């Protein structure tokens, strides 16, 4: 049995913006999850649905690792039962959730002295995403009754905006990278153990 | 769906985009201030242009949501604050006309210089030299040529400007549904809210008026006293019942009597409590000062500073060759980035200042939970008022002993106490009537109640009656003396110093009474008292989200201005001055 490539996801050089979060499926895998908890350079690490220690010698059937970059302030929304700007219109996790929320500060990498307006987030959406939905439509959001044909004007705004991280801002306004782990004992053949 | 719901949505867009561009503008200005290069000026102006552009546009659109339809005062406050166009509501061409006027005035004041008659070659400039003359000189005639010289070269010159200015501004405020310009400035204090907590822009004049009625006694007695002591310096010139000559008040306008302290010290043998040397002996560092302040705020219940404030600021002159501006300021760069710039020096002054640039920083941090529009003090008074009481607590000798700048066995006695209280009164009490009277001449000019011709006359009539000052050389209507003041000719409202000064003492009284204080209000130190701290916070967090009347009644239990705490701070000096003037005349004869 060959190792999970957790390492190539967590230590990846570039992260997707929250609104188009990057999802990797993990299969055919042995991995050491007690390594990731052993590390503790992670500001946040709140595995829900199942204690983190137990799962290292339990095998699982699919594993989905979603990574993205979000504002420090907002990491509190990547958890069941949370409604915020991110969880509402960017990455909702369901209530009956069995997985992890690993996150760390990324200031030294994802921040620029002067500005790193590369990451983005979606501020308007007609309705809340259903769990794990992804949405990357750049369609001009029409809140008015008056429809906007392509022109953004009053009561018709563009839906995404730039985070713009800076090295000097406060923690809450600092760029944290995030990885969410989903498990799926529902399929016949399991394929991810430790 | 409805107008308000759409309005919410608009705002959310705004707050979020605004916050980012304000971060960038402020960042640009901070690189300029701490690193003055032609390039960094270029970028500061570019970023400013972008910010101005953005704000104008968003304001136009914000008017598209009619205030009538919003039923959420916390939202309506944001809208109403965003909506008022001000200068943009005037038509275009008069905008460029006015702007050329205002820029021209400011350039005159800055380049204003008046030659010395005895040696015209050695002519002199205001801000570098003339302030020093007006602050140290003792010679009546020399001082005089400075007063009248400034007022003649500058006053005259600005007469035409200021009036067109009044016309363009009066018209502009009228465009905005404000009956005159002064009404537009009294807008700030207007506050609608839960019934009974609201405030009408008119009630400001009534409340400034009626509080000053309470203050006038104390002022009179300070006035008689200081006139008496001045008589001995200027025997030949001073009437023992007349108002004082304007130029003899330590500063070019007579705004602060602080520089008269040397001449009016009550007990000169007992010198005033200067812990500079003490600091210097313990080899204190600017940092050390700021840490001592921080520990103060923590002792009252308030968060320790952010590692960004402990990682980014300028707290000493750089001393690597890059020019900067010495003036101390507390910044909020809209994103959790608080910082202070201060060319600090090891003096008691800086120790007391830094406590209150930090009182700003701590206001900033308190209200940052609020949406970007509501992130400011409940009105123009509260910011500095709140960052002055810090330097009031830190000054007390009880505190100075507490932290080891004052030997444990310390003698605090009536003679030094009065010396101090009195210096306080020169600075604090001096400027109450000066200020109030100035802003009343401005208010009344704008309501057209002073016809053009009799500007100077009405002006000086008020300065004889209210401030008790003299107008040494007779000024006709060709002269224009109020424009000689920076705030007057650089288009700044001025009642903030009155209101702020009356607030700070209501605060310090509420907190002290809550820190279980025993005795004179003027020795109060709130340190180590978290009850007073949590109470202060409960108002600090509101920013502009609640009507400033409510922001106040939370701290001090009263919904309006009240001078009682001020009179109560100065009571020890009042009694002493009353008793000290029972054989002399108290009051001015307006002639
Ligand atoms: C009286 C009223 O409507 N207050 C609301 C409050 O309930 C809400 O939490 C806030 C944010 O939308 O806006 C305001
Ligand atoms: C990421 O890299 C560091 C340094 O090479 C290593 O210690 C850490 O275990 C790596 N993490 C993973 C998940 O491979
Ligand atoms: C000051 O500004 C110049 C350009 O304006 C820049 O090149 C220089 O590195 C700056 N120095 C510091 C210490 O910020
Ligand atoms: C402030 O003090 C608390 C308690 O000791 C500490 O947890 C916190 O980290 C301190 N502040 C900073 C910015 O380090
Ligand atoms: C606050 O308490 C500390 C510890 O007892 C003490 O050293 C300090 O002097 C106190 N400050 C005041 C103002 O009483």
């Amino acid at each position: 049995t060959n190792l999970c490539p957790f390492g190539e996801v967590f230590n990846a050089s570039k992260f997707a913006s929250v609104y188009a979060w990057n999802r990797k499926r993990i299969s055919n895998c042995v991995a050491d999850y007690s390594v990731l908890y052993n590390s503790t350079s992670f500001s946040t690490f709140k595995c829900y649905g199942v204690s983190p220690t137990k799962l290292n010698d339990l095998c699982f059937t699919n594993v989905y690792a979603d990574s993205f970059v979000v504002k420090g302030d907002e990491v509190r929304q990547i958890a069941p039962g949370q409604t915020g700007v991110i969880a509402d219109y960017n990455y909702k996790l369901p209530d009956d959730f069995t997985g992890c929320v690993i996150a760390w500060n990324s200031v030294k990498q994802d921040a620029l002295t002067g500005g790193n307006y590369g990451y983005l987030y979606r501020l308007f959406r007609k309705s809340k995403l259903k769990p794990f939905e992804r949405d990357i439509s750049t369609e001009i959001y029409q809140a008015g009754s008056t429809p906007c044909n392509g022109q953004v004007g009053l009561n018709c705004y563009y839906p995404l905006e730039r985070y713009g991280f800076h090295p000097t801002t406060g923690v809450n306004y600092q760029p944290f990278r995030v990885v969410v782990l989903s498990f799926e004992l529902l399929n016949g053949p399991a394929t991810v153990c430790g | 769906s409805t107008i308000e719901e759409l309005a919410k949505t608009f705002l959310d867009k705004f707050n979020q985009e605004a916050e980012d561009l304000d971060h960038q503008r402020s960042l640009a200005a901070w690189n300029y201030n701490t690193n003055i290069t032609k390039e960094n000026t270029e970028k500061m102006n570019e970023a400013e242009a972008k910010w101005s552009a953005f704000y104008e546009e968003q304001s136009k659109l914000a008017k598209d949501y009619p205030l009538q339809e919003i039923q959420n005062f916390t939202l309506k406050r944001q809208l109403q604050a965003l909506q008022q166009s001000g200068s943009s509501a005037l038509s275009a061409n008069k905008r460029e006309q006015l702007n050329t006027i205002l820029n021209t005035m400011s350039t005159i004041y800055s380049t204003g210089k008046v030659c010395n008659p005895k040696k015209p070659q050695e002519c002199l400039l205001l801000e570098p030299g003339l302030d020093e003359i007006m602050a140290n000189s003792t010679d009546y005639s020399e001082r005089l040529w400075v007063w009248e010289g400034w007022r003649s070269e500058v006053g005259k010159q600005l007469r035409p400007l200021y009036e067109e200015y009044v016309v363009l501004k009066n018209e502009m405020a009228r465009a905005n549904n404000y009956e005159d310009y002064g009404d537009y400035w009294r807008g700030d204090y207007e506050a609608e809210g839960a019934d009974g907590y609201g405030y009408n822009r008119n009630q400001l004049i009534e409340d400034v008026e009626r509080t000053f009625a309470e203050i006038k006694p104390l002022y009179e007695h300070l006035h008689a006293y200081v006139r008496a002591k001045l008589m001995n310096t200027y025997p030949s010139y001073i009437s023992p019942t007349g108002c004082l000559p304007a130029h003899l008040l330590g500063d070019m306008w007579g705004r602060f009597w602080t520089n008269l302290y040397s001449l009016t010290v009550p007990f000169p043998e007992k010198p005033n409590i200067d812990v500079t040397d003490a600091m210097i002996n313990q080899n204190w560092n600017a940092v050390r000062i700021f840490k001592e302040a921080e520990k103060f705020f923590v002792s009252v219940g308030l968060p320790n500073m952010t590692q960004g404030f402990w990682e980014n600021s300028m707290l000493t002159e750089p001393t690597d060759g890059r020019k900067v501006v010495c003036h101390p300021t507390a910044w909020d760069l809209q994103k959790g980035d608080f910082r202070i710039k201060m060319c600090t020096k090891v003096t008691m002054d800086n120790f007391l200042t830094a406590h209150h640039e930090m009182g700003h920083i701590q206001y900033d941090m308190a209200y940052a939970m609020q949406p970007y529009l509501l992130r400011n003090g409940a009105n123009e008074g509260f910011h500095e008022a709140v960052g002055e009481i810090m330097s009031l607590s830190a000054s007390t000798p009880k505190h100075l002993k507490s932290i080891g700048l004052l030997p444990s066995d310390f003698r605090e006695d009536n003679e030094t106490e009065i010396n101090f209280l009195l210096k306080q009164a020169l600075t604090i009490v001096g400027t109450l009537p000066f200020t109030y009277m100035l802003e009343k001449w401005r208010w009344m000019v704008f309501k057209g109640e002073i016809p053009k011709d009799q500007w100077m006359k009405k002006w000086w009539e008020m300065k004889r009656e209210i401030v008790g000052v003299m107008e040494p050389v007779p000024h006709d209507e060709t002269y224009c003396d109020p424009a000689a003041l920076y705030h007057v000719s650089n288009d700044f409202s001025f009642i903030r110093y009155y209101t702020r000064t009356i607030y700070q003492f209501q605060f310090q009284e509420a907190l002290c009474q809550a820190a279980k204080h025993e005795g004179p209000l003027h020795k109060c130190d709130i340190s180590n008292s978290t009850e007073a701290g949590q109470k202060l916070l409960n108002m600090l967090r509101l920013g502009k989200s609640k009507p400033w009347t409510l922001a106040l009644e939370n701290v001090v239990g009263a919904r309006n201005m009240d001078v009682r705490p001020l009179l109560n701070y100065f009571e020890p000096l009042f009694g002493w001055l009353k008793d000290q003037n029972r054989n002399s005349f108290v009051g001015w004869n307006t002639d």
